[PDB]
């Protein structure tokens, strides 16, 4: 319900920072997915407890680096979105790759 | 110097002192051998696709008595060339033939045959085939699959540090590893109990998987505890003593032995104790009373008047019960024994937390306990049971896995079939315990010998199967029903799902990679790279920070140096120079044999298994000639740590000093004398540079140079060579040695030289020709130099003079001077050939050609072009130049009734309303190379590709038509040497042509035969030379696939060639990269006393702090090298004779310390010493090892040879001021190079352009613009300065305005320069937001 | 652009590539080609852009003569990572920087990027000279130990 959103506002940020930074490789290209990692999850545990509420993310890890170690909980929830965002946007920022070398009539 | 027939004309002073047994490998052996294991054929079904093709095969699933068989995988052929395939866009495949067979049986006909078909051929599967290097193609792109490592299957244990309890205490886990299916672990307890972990579910109780083995509780307790009888018979209670069973026991009451005391209340166990129980005979005594209360019942026990539910399962007895044993009368009783007091009881534990203890109920129990909720139904327990249990096609346990098994197990066989079975499980169970207990250290996560490696072959078999489960899923659907339906040429499995299944996986995401096209030790280092990232390591279980750690078993298996630097550092690890993947999948280093007296030098290949418990010596020892220790005591390690160990203690030894480092990092010499982090920085400098016209050669390497360019592929290696016939700048060819011939096939070898053509990185590749003329070569010999290759040895960068000194502020930590001498020899002039991609719409409506004569267009642009819109070849291009003429088609606007005058003049819209040329985005400049038009089949493209049609055919004739016409010419060497026996006509057949009138009439049986095998010969050879030439004029002019919403595909080859610039990205070997300050004449540099001005000043004071002594070695080594290159130069301008310079290159090639390198003269004599003379001139090509390369010493006296100062302190001058240096600086020579980024590339700052609706995101001024990135904590710093103007900037009027940005710029043409401040269109949308539902926005002061 | 280091142009000035110069301050360059009146029209001005003659190069120095600029690090955790300079002319396409502001930036010259941030209105001019000058802040905000040291 409220991850779509932050699904779909990663992959616009994530669009226009590959577009922006006009790169066309798969090996350098991370610094505009820590971009979409730094600034599409949210700030506070309310929409922190209400993205995570809907569907679309799991508690569990794809990568045992990533997870930080740590007391408090909002700093692991939010480690979490970053990271599933991460994996959920690796593919899609591929595909975009893919349609982004012959998008723009130039 | 005759190892090669390349070393001659360059000699390279190796200065390794250890001795070298196992020479330098393929270094594709890892790329290569999975490929040549499944492509190649096994009879023997284990290790290939045949091996996959007997495990699933023959099916038929529903009642039909009808098999398939199919033995034939071996017919298989390339449709095209690989470079052919690789110019025209099209992947590289070739079709699978296989052939089957099918029986047809009647019904209730056992082994009877009525019916049968035949196939020769059905086509099934498009593979790609990787050639000798690896590098397959997909759409004209090379694309190199990165090897993973995955967790084999076996046995595993881990400790878990206490972390689902966080108080200390370990979790040993015995987690089973199929090589497909679910898997099983076993959990411990905080209360000291064990539990089940299916698929990551929740706990299952213990006992329910070993007692559905068709067992009783009862007999699991008694395979637990053994051997404890107490007999009760007419109130004895006396049973029977084991003094040998226990170390020792806390005796709390009198234990008396046939009437006398054995062991008193608080008296002595020790070893006099027990031995004067053991040497008298001591039948069954007395016990006391409180041994017995502690004690469980074992067995399933019956009394006399009752019968069940007693003494069932974990029974703890207390009065109520020992007066009903006493009632039932029990002659035996079975108790416990406290097995293995190290751990301590815990099956009966487990027995008392599990309520249940019946078959039928755990089945139930684990049937609704794998679904989430199921009504138990009498038979889906069984086929939950059944799919757990092990199987052919929902279970393997494959040769390496049953391997591990049994060496996990200690166990003495290897051949089995891939099932568990009833004893395993409790092997299993018995291991777990005797790691509980001790006894078996706990194995480390990261071992090597547990991880194994796996390449691409393994990988496509692995995808191959998913399509061979549907194309038997096919088989299946159509043999149902299908008896007399087969149609075994028609009804076939359709082969575009496994196809396009195939061309996904080898167009993949994390496994297929681009090959990158800079330096090309950087594309050996890919094909050896080694990577965990994947959909394979995606699970990791048991994983974490330890991983990206270095383990011991790392040493030379692959190398701690070669990582990446992105954020995945210490997970990429690069496999070794002399390691080898073992059959089964492992990595193996070889060591040599060591006995007593001898050092034997066969060699071995051994595992991490077996290097666990053998000893292993260290590579730098000293060994004489014949093999005698004479060291007391050789510094030796056993198990990774080095240790102090006797001469006879250790039975291994190293070959050579270089296992520890991979290929990527060879090539530094002095590792030891440079920081860890400082390599790997100097590798990542070394994995990308552009390749330089002029090539100097590494002064200062290490031999590893012409091993990597003879080893990458890239240079033309000459095969079965000799004579040399012709050589230009496009092709090479070779007359056949008379050594090795094929009778019919002697003819001569082609070597097509690969021109100027687009590479990954937008490099160009370039193929210059070694042998001018007439000489002999050997196979194995290069003759081209590809990009980075200077004679068939790789030469990444180039050298120059350094000046060590702190210079007026143009190098401030790490920062790089240059000359202008450099500019003027145009050095390192990189050329960037970027592709020109155009494209041609098809609509709905209109034509779909892309024609010529477009308007609005000057005539000065229009004059460059050719008809049909493509460009001559060698006409510039510069930034809004045309070189394709982009056409939208005539569709869409025909149905118009207004813009009919704009139809009239520019129709159909050939051209845009305000936009740049479809060549290259502005800034730039350089000439066209090659146009790639190709075409589909029935597309009338002629008059646009005539040209590169009528060249190909040209090239082609040219290609294949000398080794026909050599072959002409040896027909006619046998048509005048036939004629020799009867009529010699010699002058006639010099004086006329075509045979002296077709072989007249000579005596009849001779002519005869020299009728009958010239027309033979002739009609044959004309008839295959047609052949081959209509064939190939197939190939050339034909059609090739492409998407429907394009008709043809325009490939321009565009060469910028990129001067001088001061951002430059300049670095070295050694992790010093730098920027270039000011570009800095000749004559204000400082200078020596014979006046060679400096090349290159660095700042020595990062040395300190970057730690780089082998740069300085490498400086103080090249400046000898090159003042040796330099006196050759002068003794070559004096002219002076062959004797005099012969005795110089003898002395400076023998003086030294034990460098064992035993090269000579006298060899050859009075030839190729001019040559190697001008080869050497420029500099001598010294190659120094990393390990067990130079000292001090052999420095020192090398370079009191060349007439220079001992500690390097060359004293200058100055060329701004002329005043003499203090401080004597050490100059030398450094080899340097370029990196991939530039800073023109690096462009930025677009100015106000057209159509831009939001942020000015779509079409600013770049390749492709965007714009965005001012920052979030820049804002903050605005705001901490207090800029309020500036941030006002920030936020409407620069940032998000579009009537502002309109006002500003006719405030700064006009010149009103006026802000007009306030909140222009952003809080004007706020409030149309905000009032749009029930509540309002008012207006107030 | 990628930064590196020039041993001049004292504390309040900076360096600036020529091809990114000529192209920052182009509607500059057609206000004041507008009004020294050497270019009719607009496209007269930009066609005069395009010929790159003495006299754009003329007037583009009497643009960067006394005017401020902003350079700025991507990584701005204080401050001092946006510093406020004068551009001055320099060949190539690499921006040449004062050598002592290091420490502040926390980056060493290894190709570190820095935006170049063009004030536009006069109190972005006047912003830039009060405020954000390396000459106005010479001891740090946050210690008051002197920021440009000798290193």
């Amino acid at each position: 319900m409220t991850y779509n959103n932050v699904f779909d506002h990663a992959y616009e940020m994530l669009k226009e920072n590959i577009r922006y930074d006009d790169i066309r490789d798969t090996d350098d290209l991370h610094d505009a997915i820590h971009m979409a990692a730094d600034n599409a999850v949210p700030h506070y545990y309310a929409d922190i407890f209400s993205v995570m509420a809907s569907e679309g993310i799991d508690l569990e890890f794809e990568d045992s680096g990533l997870m930080p170690d740590t007391k408090d909980v909002i700093r692991i929830l939010q480690a979490r979105i970053y990271e599933q965002l991460t994996i959920d946007l690796w593919e899609d920022a591929e595909d975009l790759l893919n349609e982004y070398l012959e998008e723009v009539e130039e | 110097m005759v190892y090669s027939y390349t070393e001659k004309k360059r000699i390279r002073k190796d200065f390794g002192k250890r001795p070298q047994v196992l020479d330098v490998p393929y270094l594709l052996s890892i790329q290569l051998d999975s490929f040549q294991k499944f492509i190649e054929q096994d009879p023997e079904g284990q290790y290939g696709l045949e091996a996959a093709f007997r495990s699933v095969f023959p099916i038929q699933s529903y009642s039909g008595n009808s098999e398939l068989q199919y033995v034939s995988y071996r017919l298989g052929e390339p449709v095209f060339d690989v470079q052919e395939c690789q110019i025209r866009g099209v992947t590289y495949s070739a079709p699978l033939r296989v052939k089957l067979r099918l029986v047809i049986y009647e019904r209730e006909a056992p082994e009877g045959t009525v019916k049968d078909i035949k196939e020769q051929e059905v086509y099934m599967g498009e593979i790609p085939l990787m050639t000798d290097n690896g590098t397959f193609v997909i759409n004209g792109t090379e694309r190199v699959i990165v090897s993973q490592l995955h967790r084999s299957p076996g046995v595993f244990f881990d400790s878990d540090k206490g972390k689902t309890h966080s108080s200390g205490k370990v979790l040993y886990n015995a987690r089973i590893i199929p090589y497909r299916g679910s898997w099983l672990d076993f959990e411990f307890d905080p209360k000291d109990n064990l539990f089940v972990r299916i698929d990551r579910r929740r706990k299952l109780p213990a006992t329910i998987i070993l007692r559905a083995l068709n067992y009783t509780t009862e007999q699991i307790l008694d395979l637990f505890f053994e051997k404890v009888i107490f007999e009760i018979r007419d109130n004895k209670l006396q049973m029977e003593l084991v003094p040998e069973r226990l170390r020792g026991e806390t005796a709390s009451f009198d234990i008396e032995a046939n009437g006398k005391v054995y062991v008193e209340k608080g008296r002595r166990i020790t070893a006099r104790h027990i031995r004067q129980l053991e040497k008298d005979d001591v039948k069954l005594i007395e016990v006391p009373v409180e041994y017995i209360a502690g004690k469980v019942v074992a067995k399933d026990y019956i009394d006399e008047s009752t019968g069940e539910l007693i003494c069932a399962a974990n029974m703890e007895l207390s009065l109520d019960l020992l007066a009903k044993l006493s009632q039932s009368g029990h002659k035996r009783i079975e108790t416990l024994f406290t097995n293995d007091l190290d751990h301590g009881p815990y099956i009966s534990e487990t027995l008392r937390v599990d309520p249940t203890n019946d078959r039928l109920s755990a089945l139930v129990e684990i049937y609704r306990m794998m679904r989430p909720g199921e009504p138990p139904t009498r038979e889906a327990a069984e086929s939950l049971f059944e799919n757990l249990f092990f199987s052919e096609d929902r279970y393997d346990l494959s040769a390496v896995g049953r391997m591990k098994f049994n060496r996990s197990l200690l166990r003495e066989e290897i051949e089995g079939s891939g099932i568990l079975s009833k004893d395993d499980i409790i092997d299993v169970m018995k291991k777990l315990i005797d790691i509980r207990n001790g006894k078996g250290e706990v194995d480390d996560i990261d071992h090597l010998g547990n991880r194994r490696i796996r390449s691409v072959g393994e990988m496509a078999e692995n995808q191959f199967r998913v399509g061979l489960v549907r194309v038997e899923r096919a088989v299946k659907e159509r043999l149902s029903l299908g008896d007399l339906d087969t149609l075994m040429p028609q009804d076939m499995i359709n082969a575009k799902p496994i196809s396009a299944a195939v061309k996904e996986f080898f167009g993949s995401s994390q496994l297929s990679q681009f090959m990158d096209q800079n330096n090309p030790l950087s594309e050996i280092t890919h094909k050896r790279r080694i990577s965990a990232l994947g959909p394979g390591g995606l699970t990791r279980e048991r994983a974490g920070f330890e991983v990206r750690d270095v383990h011991p078993t790392h040493y030379g298996r692959v190398c701690p140096i070669e990582t990446p630097e992105g954020p995945n550092i210490g997970l990429i690890n690069s496999l070794s120079v002399y390691a080898q993947t073992n059959e089964y999948g492992f990595l193996e280093t070889p060591y040599r044999k060591v006995t007593d007296g001898v050092v034997t030098d066969e060699i071995h290949y051994l595992s991490a298994i077996e290097e666990g418990n053998y000893v292993i010596a260290q590579a730098n020892s000293n060994l004489d000639e014949e093999g005698h220790f004479v060291e007391d005591l050789v510094t030796c390690r056993s198990k990774g740590e080095s240790s102090l160990f006797s001469r006879d203690q250790v039975d291994y030894m190293d070959v050579s000093t270089q296992q520890v480092v991979s290929v990527g990092a060879s090539l530094i010499p002095f590792l030891e004398h440079d920081d860890a982090n400082r390599a790997l920085m100097g590798a990542n400098m070394q994995r990308q540079a552009v390749p330089t016209l002029r090539a100097d050669k590494p002064l200062v390497g290490t031999g590893m140079e012409r091993a990597v360019a003879v080893d990458s592929g890239v240079t033309a290696v000459a095969k079965r060579g000799g004579v040399v016939q012709y050589v230009d700048a496009s092709r090479i060819v070779i007359k056949v040695n008379e050594d090795e011939m094929y009778p019919g096939e002697a003819g001569i070898d082609i070597y097509n030289l690969t021109k100027y053509t687009r590479s990954n990185q937008n490099t160009c590749i370039n193929q210059m020709p070694c042998v001018s003329l007439g000489e002999p070569v050997e196979r194995g010999d290069v003759l081209a130099d590809g990009p980075s290759t200077d004679l068939g040895e790789l030469a990444l960068g180039q050298n120059m003079r350094v000046a060590f000194m702190p210079w007026n502020g143009y190098n401030f930590e790490d920062s790089i001077l240059v000359s202008e001498r450099v500019v003027q020899e145009d050095r390192f002039t990189t050329i960037h050939i970027q592709e020109l991609a155009c494209v041609s719409r098809d609509t709905k409506l209109g034509p779909e050609e892309i024609t010529a004569d477009i308007p609005n267009v000057g005539e000065a642009a229009l004059s460059k072009l050719d008809e049909s819109g493509i460009v001559y070849i060698g006409a510039e291009v510069t930034g809004g130049d045309i070189l394709v003429g982009k056409v939208t088609p005539k569709g869409e606007t025909q149905l118009t009734p207004e813009e009919k005058l704009l139809r009239a003049i520019f129709g159909e819209k050939a051209s845009d309303v305000k936009d740049s040329s479809l060549r290259v985005p502005n800034g730039v400049s350089g000439t066209v190379i090659d146009v790639q038009v190709f075409t589909r089949d029935g597309v009338e493209k002629d008059k646009r590709a005539l040209e590169i049609e009528e060249m190909q055919l040209k090239q082609a004739k040219k290609d294949l038509s000398e080794e026909l016409q050599i072959l002409e010419a040896g027909l006619f060497s046998r048509i005048r040497a036939v004629l020799v026996a009867g009529g010699v006509e010699a002058e006639k057949l010099d004086k006329l042509p075509r045979d002296r009138w077709l072989e007249l009439g000579l005596t009849d049986e001779e002519k005869q035969n020299q009728l009958e095998q010239l027309a033979e010969q002739y009609d044959e050879l004309k008839h295959e030379f047609e052949k081959k030439l209509e064939a190939k004029r197939r190939k050339i002019t034909q059609g090739d696939d492409l998407a429907p919403g394009v008709l043809k595909i325009v490939k321009v080859y565009l060469a910028v060639k990129r001067r001088i610039q001061p951002g430059d990205k300049m670095a070295g070997r050694h992790g010093n990269k730098g920027v270039i300050s000011k570009i800095n004449p000749i004559e204000d540099m400082p200078y020596d006393e014979n006046g060679t001005p400096v090349d290159i000043v660095l700042n020595p004071l990062g040395v300190p702090s970057r730690m780089n002594i082998g740069q300085i070695l490498e400086t103080h080594l090249g400046m000898a090298a090159k003042g040796i290159g330099d006196k050759i130069n002068a003794m070559l301008k004096q002219q002076q004779e062959v004797a005099k310079l012969r005795e110089f290159i003898q002395r400076a090639y023998d003086l030294g310390a034990d460098v064992r390198q035993k090269v000579d003269l006298s060899t050859f004599s009075d030839e190729e010493v001019m040559r190697l003379a001008e080869n050497l001139r420029k500099g001598m090509p010294i190659a120094t090892p990393v390990f067990d390369g130079a000292k001090e010493a052999e420095i020192k006296e090398l370079l009191k040879l060349g007439d220079l100062p001992t500690s390097g302190q060359i004293r200058l001058y100055d060329g701004r001021t002329g005043e003499q240096f203090e401080r004597p600086v050490t100059v030398g020579y450094m080899y340097m190079l370029k990196l991939n980024h530039l800073v023109d590339d690096k462009m930025h700052a677009r100015s106000t352009g057209s159509y831009s609706l939001v942020t000015q995101q779509p079409l600013g001024g770049k390749a492709q613009f965007g714009g965005q990135r001012f920052g979030e904590m820049e804002v903050w710093a605005l705001e901490a300065y207090g800029a309020a103007y500036t941030l006002q900037e920030m936020l409407t009027v620069k940032s998000d305005d579009v009537n502002g940005r309109t006002k500003m710029y006719k405030n700064i043409v006009d010149g009103n320069h006026q802000m007009e401040p306030g909140m222009p269109e952003s809080f004007n949308v706020l409030l149309k937001e905000i009032r749009s539902l029930g509540i309002n926005i008012e207006l107030e002061d | 652009s990628v930064i590196t280091v020039g041993p001049y142009l004292r504390l309040h000035q900076c360096g600036l590539p020529k091809k990114m110069a000529l192209e920052l301050f182009k509607p500059f360059i057609y206000g004041k080609l507008e009004l020294r009146g050497l270019a009719t029209t607009i496209k007269a001005a930009k066609k005069m852009v395009e010929r790159e003659e003495a006299v754009v190069w003329d007037i583009l120095d009497e643009v960067i003569r006394e005017h401020p600029v902003l350079l700025n690090r991507a990584p701005t955790l204080h401050r001092l990572g946006i510093q406020a300079f004068e551009p001055v002319l320099i060949e190539g396409k690499a921006i040449q920087l004062h050598p002592l502001v290091c420490a502040a930036y926390n980056a060493d010259f290894d190709g570190d990027q820095m935006a170049v941030h063009v004030p536009l209105t006069l109190e972005a001019q006047l912003e830039a000279r009060a405020l954000m000058m390396s000459t106005n802040n010479i001891l740090s905000p946050a210690n008051g130990e002197p920021i440009i040291v000798p290193s």
